[PDB]
Order: C-alpha cells, then sequence, then structure tokens
DNA sequence: AAAAAAAAA
C-alpha cells in the first residue's frame, strides 16, 4: 500500500526460530549470497501475496539486517574475520563526493555508427575485438562512448572508533566504509553511527606502471545498514492559563535562586520580536540583544549554556567569528568558510568574556548589529552575507570586585557606542 | 570496401522533425495586438540583422508541444539526441536564410525549467540529462581556446583529412583515403584549418543556506563554452543550466606527453587495448549552456517608450520640479530639509574638466554630517547606499588590513606580490559612505587628504609601485568630541579633525536634538505611523523610478558661465576672502581657491537640476548662500 | 625542516 521497496529485519527474532539459527550461521559465514537469495525470494513473495504487477516489476528490493553480533573495535580485528558480519559503531569523521561506478558499457563501430551493449563483471570489462556486423567485420573500428553509459554512485566514509574504547590515552584509529545507493549521504561530519556489513580486503596496486603488488592488503567494510547512535491542541491548552508568563520563565532556569527579572527579559528575548521588509523605508531590525555584567561569582554562564541548548539554532562562542577564506587541509583547494555569526541566522548568538574581545574582531559587531549584513572582499571574491543574528553576552568588571561609587563604563572597558 | 549504409537512429530523426515543426510553426500569441509573432522567426531575423549565433528556446514553450512525448525525450537524453537538433536547425536557417551560415556554430540555450537542483542531490543516474543547480561561484580561469573540427595533412602523400571530430584526447586520423597511400605515418595539424572555439572553467560550491552543521561545502566543477564566458564573477550566486556529464582521467589514456586519495578504492575499470595494464577511473563534471545570476543624451533619447517621453517632458516643462525634488529624497527619515538637499546636490555632481597641457580639475562634491548621537545620521547613509549605483557603505575603523585605500599582502615565501582594494578603490565612479569618521588612524588619515584632492592613490613598498584610480564621491558622518555640540565653541574646537581634512570637504550640515516637548511627540507619532500604519503608504511627491528618470536625464548636461557669471562670481569671492579675514590674525583660516572651486562646482550642479545649459547668477548667489551659512552655524 | 628579510600591529 505504500509503494518503497525497503525490509528491515533483526538477528534475534531471526534466531528464536530452531530452523532459521541454521540458516542464521549459513548468513554468517556466505553474506552475498544468502542476501541476494532473500531479495529474490521476497521479490517471489510480492507477487505470491498479491494473488498490480505494474510497479513490482520496476522495483527490486533489499533487506537491511541487523544485529547479528555484539559491536567489535578496530582494536581487535583478527584475519580470522574476513568475510564476515560484525557490526561497528563509530564517529564520522569525513564523506567523499559520489563516485560513478562502471555497470553497463557501451560501445559503437565507428565505421558503421552501429552500437551494441556489453555487461561487466567484477570490474574488469571484455572488450570485444570485432564488431558484431559481418557485413563489415572490421576489428579496429570500435570505439568506446563514455557518457553514453550506465552508472552507479559509490561513496567512501570514514570512520573513527568511539573514544571508550581507550582508556590509557592512546591514539584512535580510522577504518574506511563503503556505502551504494540509498546509503548515500546518509551521514555527516560529527554523526554517531552503527552500522553492519561485512569486512573485505583489497590488494595494493604498489606502482601504477608494472603489475607488482604489496605483501599487504587494504582492509575496508562493505556495510548494508546504519542507525543513528496534532500537537497542537496541547498548546492552546497552555495558552490559556494566566499565570504562563510567570511558570515559563521559571522553567528556563531550574537551578537559578531569583533573577527573575532578568530570566523574564532572557525568554522574551528568545520569543523574538517581528521583522518587516517594506519597500519604500527599507528593513527593520527585529532582533534583540542583552548583555550581563556582574562579578564572576552569578553562575551567568550557565545561563548562556541554558539558552544555547534551548534554543532551536545557536552558536556558543568565547572572545574569527565570521566568513574567511581558508585553505583545505585534505585537498589542495580553496574553499569559503562561513563564521559562527552567520550559522546563527534566525537564532541566538551566545557570546562569553566579551571583555576580551581584541580590537579587530570588535568593529565587526558594530558592523553586524546596525546592518545586519557582513560584506567580505578577499581573493577576488566580493560578496554580502546575510546574518540576521541576537546576540546575548556576558562582561566582567575590571578587578576583585564591582565597586558600586563608580559608574558601568569604566569597570567593563567597553567603547561608550558598543554598550549604547 | 564493403561501404556498408549505417544505421539510421530514427528516433534522432523524429524528434529532430518534431523540433524544426514547432521552431517553424509555433505561432503563439503574446498580447491583443500581437495576433501572430512567430517568436523563433523573428530572432532568426534578429540574427539576420546582428550576426548572431546562439539562440534561446524556452522549456515552457517546448513543454506544451507533443507534451512528453517531445519535451521529455529530448530533456532525458539531450546528449543523444542534440546532433539531430542542430542538423535541424542548420536545415531550417538555411532554408530562411543561408547567407547567415556564412558553416558556422550555432548553439542553442534552453532556460526556464520547472525546478532547481541542490549540490548534495546530484546523483549518477541523471547523466546525460538536462538540469539546472545554482550556487556561490568561488574561481574562474582564462578564456583558452578549444579545439573543435580538426584538419589533417598526411605527410607522405599531402592528401587532406579533415572534420575529425575530437573527444577528451588529442585525436589523430586513423586513415588515408588515397588508395596508393595507407597512413603509415601520421598527420601534420593545420592550424589555420581547424576551428577552435572558448572554454572556460568555474567551481562552485553550496550555499550557506542549504548546508547543515558544520560539515564541509560541497564541491562541484562546470565548464562553460561559446558566448556563455566570463558571465559568472567569483562570489556571485548564479543559476546555471545544462547537462549532466562525466570526464576520466586522461592521465591513464594514450597522451603523446608523459606521464584521501593515497587510501585508492577508486572504482577502477580496466581490460582495454590502449590502456594495457592501467586502470580507468571518472570523477562528476557539469557541463552549462545558460547562466543567470539572481544576486550622451542622444543615447537616452534613443531609448524611445511612450512614458520615457511623457513622463521626462512633463518633468521638464514643470515649473516647481526643485521645490518638489528636495521632498522626494528620503521619505522615510523626518526633517532636515537642507539635509535632503545637499545629498540631491552630491548625486548630480559637477562637471570634470581637464586642462590643455594635463592638468586635471577635481569634478565632485564632497558632504560631511555632524551632530549629536540618535538625531538619524545613519537613516541617509543607508538610504544613498541603497539607492545610489557603485556605492559601498564603510565604517571608520575598518578590520581588513586594506582599510580604506588599499594594502598589499604576499604569501609566505610566495611570489604575489599582489594589492587589495580598498572601499575606496571599490567606490570607484560612485559614493563611499564612510561612517563614524572619528576614530581613523594616522595611515588613512594622511592618504584621505591625497585621495581626496588628486582623485588618484600611489604606492612604492617591497618592489612594487602603482598609481591606482580612486575617483569617488565621498560622504561622511562624525560625532562632537564630549558627545553633545558645545554651542559656544566652533567646529574646529569641537571636532578633532586636522585643518587640511576641513579644507577638502565642501559643505558641512550640522544637526542638534533638543528636549522640547513639541518636537519630540511628532518624531514619535511619525515613526509610530512607518511602523504599523503606513508601512508603505509614504506620500513623496515622486517616485524612485521618476527620480532616476530625471538624475540621468540631467546628468546628460554640460553647463556652461556667462559675463555676468563670471563678474558676479569674482565679486563674491572677493567679499568671502576680505570679510573673513577681517576677524582675527593667526586664528582664522578658511577660505582658499578650493572654495571658489567649490562655487563653480555647486552652480554646475544646481544648473543641472534645472536642465539649464547656463548659469544665471542666482544660482551663483544661492551657492555662496549656501557656504556663507556654512560659516554661520560655525560662529553659532 | 631551518635561516633571513619585510610590512603591519
Ligand atoms: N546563585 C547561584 N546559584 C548556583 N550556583 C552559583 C550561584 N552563584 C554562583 N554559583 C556558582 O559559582 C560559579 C560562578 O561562575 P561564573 O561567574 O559563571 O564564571 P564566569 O567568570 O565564567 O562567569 C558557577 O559555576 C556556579 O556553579
Ligand atoms: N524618521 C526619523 N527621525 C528621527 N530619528 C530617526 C528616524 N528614523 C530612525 N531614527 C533614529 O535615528 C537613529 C539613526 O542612527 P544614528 O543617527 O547614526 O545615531 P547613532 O550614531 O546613535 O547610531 C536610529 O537609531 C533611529 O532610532
Ligand atoms: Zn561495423
Ligand atoms: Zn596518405
Amino acid at each position: 500500500e505504500l509503494g518503497t521497496s525497503n525490509l528491515n529485519l533483526d538477528a534475534r527474532n531471526l534466531l528464536a526460530y530452531k530452523q532459521t539459527e541454521d540458516l542464521y550461521h549459513q548468513l554468517l559465514n556466505y553474506p552475498q549470497e544468502v542476501i541476494s537469495i532473500m531479495d529474490q525470494t521476497i521479490k517471489d513473495c510480492m507477487v505470491s501475496l498479491i494473488v498490480d504487477l505494474d510497479e513490482i516489476e520496476t522495483k527490486f528490493y533489499k533487506v537491511r539486517p541487523y544485529n547479528v553480533g555484539s559491536c567489535k573495535g578496530m582494536r581487535e580485528l583478527n584475519p580470522n574475520d574476513i568475510d564476515k558480519l560484525i557490526n561497528l559503531k563509530g564517529l564520522v569523521l569525513r564523506s567523499t563526493p559520489v563516485i560513478p561506478d562502471m555497470k553497463v558499457a557501451f560501445f559503437k563501430c565507428n565505421v558503421c555508427d552501429h552500437t551494441m551493449a556489453v555487461e561487466i563483471d567484477r570490474g574488469v570489462i571484455q572488450e570485444p575485438a570485432r564488431c558484431e556486423r559481418i557485413d563489415c567485420n572490421e576489428p579496429n573500428s570500435m570505439s568506446l562512448i563514455h557518457n553514453r553509459c550506465s552508472f552507479a554512485d559509490k561513496q567512501v566514509i570514514k570512520l573513527q572508533e568511539t573514544p571508550d574504547f581507550v582508556p590509557d590515552g592512546q591514539t584512535p584509529h580510522s577504518i574506511s566504509l563503503c556505502v551504494y545507493d540509498e546509503l548515500v549521504d546518509s551521514c555527516r561530519a560529527g554523526d554517531r553511527i552503527e552500522v553492519t556489513g561485512t569486512f573485505r580486503s583489497i590488494p595494493i596496486r604498489a606502482n601504477s606502471r608494472q603489475r607488482v603488488l604489496k605483501s599487504l592488503y587494504k582492509t575496508y567494510v562493505d556495510v548494508v545498514h546504519v542507525k543513528k547512535v496534532q500537537d497542537l491542541a496541547k498548546i492552546r491548552e497552555v495558552a490559556a492559563r494566566e499565570d504562563l508568563y510567570s511558570l515559563l520563565a521559571r522553567s528556563i532556569a531550574p537551578s537559578i535562586y531569583e533573577l527573575e527579572d532578568v530570566k523574564k527579559g532572557i525568554l522574551l528575548q528568545l520569543f523574538g520580536g517581528t521583522n518587516k521588509t517594506f519597500t519604500k523605508g527599507g528593513r527593520y531590525r527585529g532582533d534583540i540583544n542583552i548583555l550581563l555584567c556582574g562579578d564572576p561569582s552569578t553562575s551567568k554562564s550557565q545561563i548562556l549554556q541554558y539558552v544555547h541548548k534551548i534554543t532551536p539554532r545557536g552558536v556558543y562562542t568565547s572572545g574569527g567569528l565570521t566568513a574567511y577564506i581558508t585553505r583545505d587541509v585534505d585537498t589542495k583547494q580553496l574553499v569559503l568558510e562561513s563564521g559562527a555569526l552567520v550559522l546563527s541566522d534566525g537564532g541566538v548568538c551566545c557570546i562569553d568574556e566579551f571583555d576580551k574581545m581584541s580590537d579587530s574582531t570588535r568593529s565587526v559587531l558594530h558592523e553586524v548589529m546596525e546592518q545586519q549584513t557582513i560584506s567580505i572582499a578577499k581573493a577576488g571574491i566580493i560578496t554580502t552575507l546575510n546574518a540576521r543574528s541576537s546576540i546575548l553576552a556576558s562582561a566582567n568588571p575590571i578587578g576583585s570586585r564591582y565597586n558600586p561609587n563608580l559608574p558601568v563604563t569604566e569597570n567593563i572597558d567597553l567603547p561608550p557606542p558598543l554598550l549604547s | 570496401l564493403n561501404h556498408v549504409k549505417k544505421v539510421d537512429d530514427v528516433t534522432g530523426e523524429k524528434v529532430r522533425e518534431a523540433f524544426e515543426q514547432f521552431l517553424e510553426d509555433f505561432s503563439v500569441q503574446s498580447t491583443d495586438t500581437g495576433e501572430v509573432e512567430k517568436v523563433y522567426r523573428a530572432q532568426i531575423e534578429f540574427m539576420k540583422i546582428y550576426d548572431l549565433n546562439t539562440i534561446y528556446i524556452d522549456y515552457q514553450h517546448l513543454s506544451m508541444r507533443e507534451n512528453g512525448a517531445l519535451a521529455m525525450a529530448i530533456s532525458e537524453q539531450y546528449y543523444r539526441f542534440l546532433p539531430f537538433l542542430q542538423k535541424g536547425l542548420r536545415r531550417v536557417v538555411r532554408k530562411y536564410a543561408p547567407e547567415l551560415l556564412n558553416e558556422r556554430v550555432f548553439q542553442i540555450s534552453f532556460f526556464n525549467l520547472p525546478t532547481v537542483h541542490r549540490i548534495r542531490d546530484i546523483r549518477s543516474e541523471k547523466i546525460g540529462s538536462l538540469l539546472s543547480i545554482s550556487g556561490t561561484v568561488t574561481r574562474t580561469s582564462e578564456v583558452r581556446p578549444e579545439l573543435y573540427k580538426a584538419s589533417f595533412t598526411c605527410d607522405m602523400c599531402r592528401a587532406i583529412v579533415d572534420n575529425v571530430e575530437q573527444s577528451f584526447k588529442y585525436t589523430e586520423p586513423t586513415f588515408c583515403p588515397n588508395p596508393s597511400c595507407e597512413n603509415r605515418a601520421f598527420w601534420t595539424l593545420n592550424v589555420t584549418r581547424s576551428r577552435f572555439l572558448d572554454w572556460q572553467k568555474v567551481r562552485i560550491q553550496e550555499n550557506a543556506n542549504e548546508i547543515p552543521t558544520g560539515s564541509m561545502p560541497r564541491t562541484l566543477d562546470v565548464i562553460l563554452r561559446g558566448d556563455s564566458v566570463e558571465r559568472a564573477k567569483p562570489g556571485d550566486r548564479c543559476k546555471f543550466t545544462g547537462v549532466e556529464i562525466v570526464v576520466p582521467d586522461v592521465t591513464q589514456l594514450g597522451l603523446p606527453g608523459v606521464k584521501k586519495t593515497t587510501e585508492g578504492l577508486n572504482s577502477g575499470v580496466t581490460g582495454l587495448r590502449s590502456l594495457g595494464v592501467r586502470d580507468l577511473t571518472y570523477k562528476i563534471s557539469f557541463l552549462a549552456c545558460h547562466v543567470i545570476s539572481i544576486g550622451d543624451q542622444e543615447v537616452f533619447l534613443n531609448s524611445l517608450s511612450s512614458d520615457e517621453i511623457n513622463e521626462l517632458k512633463e518633468m521638464v516643462k514643470d515649473e516647481h520640479i526643485y521645490d518638489k525634488l528636495v521632498r522626494s529624497i528620503a521619505p522615510a527619515v523626518f526633517g532636515h530639509e537642507a539635509v535632503k538637499k545637499g545629498i540631491l546636490l552630491q548625486m548630480l555632481g559637477g562637471v570634470h574638466k581637464s586642462t590643455v597641457e594635463g592638468i586635471k580639475l577635481r569634478g565632485d562634491i564632497n558632504i560631511c554630517v555632524v551632530g549629536d548621537p540618535s538625531t538619524s545620521k545613519s537613516q541617509f547613509l543607508k538610504y544613498v547606499v541603497g539607492f545610489a549605483p557603485r556605492s559601498v557603505y564603510t565604517s571608520g575603523k575598518a578590520s581588513s588590513a586594506a582599510g580604506l585605500t588599499a594594502a598589499v599582502v604576499r604569501d609566505e615565501e610566495g611570489g604575489d606580490y599582489t594589492i587589495e582594494a580598498g572601499a575606496l578603490m571599490l567606490a570607484d565612479n560612485g559614493i563611499c559612505c564612510i561612517d563614524e569618521f572619528d576614530k581613523m588612524d594616522i595611515s588613512d588619515q594622511v592618504a584621505i587628504h591625497e585621495a581626496m584632492e588628486q582623485q588618484t592613490i600611489s604606492i612604492a613598498k617591497a618592489g612594487i609601485h602603482a598609481t591606482l584610480n580612486a575617483r569617488t564621491s565621498i560622504l561622511a558622518a562624525a560625532n562632537p568630541v564630549g558627545g553633545r555640540y558645545n554651542r559656544k565653541l566652533s567646529l574646529r574646537g569641537n571636532l578633532n579633525m586636522t585643518a587640511p581634512i576641513m579644507s577638502r570637504f565642501d559643505l558641512f550640515f550640522v544637526i542638534l536634538d533638543d528636549c522640547n516637548e513639541k518636537i519630540d511627540t511628532e518624531l514619535a507619532s511619525h515613526i509610530v505611523d512607518l511602523h504599523m500604519k503606513r508601512d508603505e503608504a509614504i506620500e513623496p511627491p515622486f517616485s524612485a523610478e521618476q527620480l532616476r528618470r530625471y538624475i540621468k536625464y540631467a546628468r546628460t548636461f554640460k553647463p556652461i558661465l556667462t559675463k555676468e557669471a563670471r563678474s558676479y562670481l569674482v565679486e563674491k569671492y572677493k567679499e568671502l576672502r576680505k570679510d573673513d579675514a577681517q576677524g582675527f590674525s593667526r586664528s582664522s583660516y578658511r577660505i582658499t581657491v578650493r572654495q571658489l572651486e567649490s562655487m563653480i562646482r555647486l552652480s554646475e550642479a544646481i544648473a543641472r537640476a534645472n536642465c539649464v545649459d547656463e548659469i544665471t547668477p542666482s544660482f551663483i548667489a544661492e551657492a555662496y548662500d549656501l557656504l556663507r551659512q556654512s560659516i554661520i552655524r560655525v560662529d553659532v
């Protein structure tokens, strides 16, 4: 009734049956053949159960087995476990662009403009030495066409072990990963995932000019499974409560004692104002910016962390924050990277230790609040970027205490206009 | 020998037939008066009368022709059916305009696609299919010629073999038609017989909008060809329309020349004749055919239209243009009439003249605005940035090393030795809007008064010397020392700027705030009304488009001076020099020849505003009044 | 990888 093509399959339920545990063990030994015959069986089972036959002949069927065995780490991988199913947990380090993979060749007899399709296997292609048309039958008239073939999307993922496997301050190890089709782009940088797949080994070409091969084989894992690590009616019931303001203000900071007014202000600025861009006058700022000052005995960083994690979008930084052209590390190319302030579009940008802000970056803030659009002109790139972000900062007075007699300006050491 | 007839791809012939059919007889109607347009026939007429080579086809106009039996058939297998479309286009053109062929590379660009894809959604199943993508261009390359159709000479018999189609490698022929010869030797390329085409490679990446979290942006390589070169400048967000292709590694392929990444595991393919024992890899690249971006008075009169004639004639023939004109500048702000008039005069500008021996005369107006905090001084800056073309907004303290004028940057042990352009350099032929003038530093503080008067910037550092053009019209704002303007003192006493900088400016405006109960209520009411009630319903006498039309019409006039104008001007200059020098010695020095030149420039600008080729001494009197009230203010 | 010269903070 859905039209999709996807099956989930747990091993423990597969293990609960006495005949199936034999199939369990045989799946452990021979993954590829078992998976292929299982997919063929499901392809037959669809038709066996529907007894529209038109949507079936277009789609394929695949399984996604999981929980076959306990998760193993890169620190214990014997060569005895080659071509067997294992489960891994780890953190994604880096991804790669989609790699086209040859599946069907397309040749053409240039003399007679005749084309034929040739299948391949194991990557190696058996080139035909003569055109099939015996009317011409020339041997050297066959030429490959690159852009009229069929391809598959291969992608390589780099994975690192979880830090819990290193008890004595050793360094983590990295294992390469491979994915196909629906598994492409399913993980990004910093993602914590668990995968299920078979093990593999491959020879190294060494010198590309000759046919010499190294005595050591590189190891990589091919996977078939990944996992990560009407409510509006309830809103209006709460929205009709008279004292919702006080409860909502006090809910943000459960451990903070008193300080009710600042909590109300922070909640209200989290709510945010309106934004309008009428043509004849120009846009008006809708962001709210708040500054906190006091001696370092107020737990004012706890409120910063509270607002950072509560808000949908927001970056928590300290005293670089904007876009700058960078030289890519692993690949020798030039990439434009956006800063922390740009990343907080529509959210709350949290700044800690605002006094030690240097001098070059402060003017940047003087540019980002009054116009909410930062421009850059470096390396031949001239452009303007939108920020539209809210600022919430904390500052400390100069000295062990803030003397009430002295006015605020001297103690914080900030420019009068920026405070204004 | 056998001469076997080639296979006829009838599908290509059928799609070509349908293509030429809806090319010849589209026959769409645009408006009521446009009964039959024949838009593509008119396009061919345009190529006749202007010698053009590219044609533009709308996808929507193609969409309703034969439904998906033709539109989808072309879009999906675009590479498959491209030569058939080329043949059909050549057939119809040589049916309707043989002399246009004088044999030439016709190009077709499809536009207005239903949807656009993100870079992260690019997948291999769409190879050879028409597509549209968007991103930020970050780098381009030089416009290099590209071999398209090569002609070859068989050296031992000097026979001619031509029309050899090329591929991703430089290909020589494989046979010689001469019966006595058998092409044992290779060929010599005939450069003067081959035909080349333009080629430029650009790089694009995902916008900051699409990219999630802190991951790195995805990059792609786009190749342009034909008339679409230099159309995507770095830093611009653009939309590309073209066909997905794939490029192999030519290094493994046979060539006359000599031959993250270390982990390998690439999809290598081996087993061919020419590869030997080498493996072939591939990479995704995009081919583009259409690029668009989403981010003399007689010449002006040539752009003729009913509104162009009527509106401009009405504006010229009116009697109270000036009275209305100043009322139409920055309708959002409240009050400050003279600041509006001054900004209008700055935006008109003055005539630029050069002497007979090569001495340049400054032809621009510089204006400074001084006032106590919060009296709506940055609003004028923002409005003039948003209205005046080629304008740049800049803060007084610049975070970059370029600062205001320029700077020299070199790579560590790198042979760059290149300059970077400051805001003044970018603002060429435009208006530079610096804010918070007070806290400039010494280098900029001494470079500005050379950039202003002489309109050039000169530098000589670390083996590179240059003289950059900085023809700009500056407008600046500042705040008095101590926060509030002290009426007791003068401009020099309150401001911290140096005396030479003050002489550079041509006009000054001082605006103050007060605690009067009658003014602040009106100010608050006007702010509230624009905020909620009439956020779009302001009442300016003239619209922005009319303002721009009149400004561009008035900019095409160069006023002159008459005898009475010269006599009145010299009398006024003598009076202004005399009366100020009567005050005190060694304490008042503010009038130089620059003031006379400023009078001339302001009179020329006022004459331009009224669209008069001559100058009346009333304009001189008005300019003198402005410059004198610039000194009335410093007294009060 | 390590020494030495130049512009900007
Ligand atoms: N009212 C309070 N309630 C709970 N904890 C507090 C309170 N005041 C101070 N603290 C404790 O004292 C510390 C104050 O540190 P803080 O001033 O936030 O450092 P910073 O210099 O980063 O602002 C907090 O870590 C908090 O645990
Ligand atoms: N129509 C108006 N009349 C008077 N003041 C205005 C008007 N519109 C905006 N303003 C105020 O003028 C200020 C413009 O900033 P600016 O004049 O540079 O003062 P500051 O130097 O303190 O930023 C804005 O903060 C705004 O509140
Ligand atoms: Zn053949
Ligand atoms: Zn020959």
